[PDB]
């Protein structure tokens, strides 16, 4: 079944997307934070 | 799941379903962090307490 | 007993703890973005 | 107001404690989540809905 | 000073409510790993 | 006896969170203490 296994796969690649798309954005927010104090 | 575990796209799942719970995690403990600063800095320009 | 220093010493003891829960949460992050190499990594290897 | 929160050195206690409370609510979060992953994963001895699950 | 206790109060009475919380996670963690034998 | 692997996997990571929470669970069980005490 190649191409079952070749579908979640790249349900998992998009997944990692988001997931690193939201660490950059969490960080951001985190550094908007950081300012603010100072 | 047999292929799935051999093919290792099963740990992958499972590390990444436990990645996204964590993430999500963080997220809600940067919203709460957020809300209370955007408040405290602005106690300091003139609720808290009760808070 | 002392003077509204308690004030200056309020903020301060508050802004700290507040900046403390800033930086953990910076750290956690970064431990998640160290297993997303990990998954990213482990996810090149499928054929 | 603050000021006897700080005189009474009950600020500290105060915000380690709603941290404290935090933390406990997280956890019970991961917990829960735990718990029933768990379960399902027992009853299977219900296959058709773990791997539902997976995917 | 009468507010501190008050407070106070509530203290005591949210840190005993958390060794509770603690307890029935253990409790509900022990669950788990009997279960996974 | 393909799957019986698998299966064990997946009993695999369910021990290993759970041992991270018993973890979790331990340290808030240290402050705990330490905070009531304070009082």
């Amino acid at each position: 079944q190649l191409g079952a296994m070749q579908h979640l796969k790249d349900q998992l690649e998009q997944r990692t997307r988001m997931i690193e798309a939201n660490i950059h954005r969490q960080q951001e927010e985190l550094r908007k934070i950081q300012e603010q104090l100072q | 799941l047999v292929v799935l575990h051999k093919s290792g796209l099963l740990e992958i799942t499972l590390k990444t379903k436990e990645l996204i719970r964590q993430n999500q995690a963080t997220q809600a403990e940067l919203d709460q962090l957020k809300e209370q600063t955007q408040m405290f800095i602005e106690a300091t320009k003139s609720k808290l307490q009760a808070s």
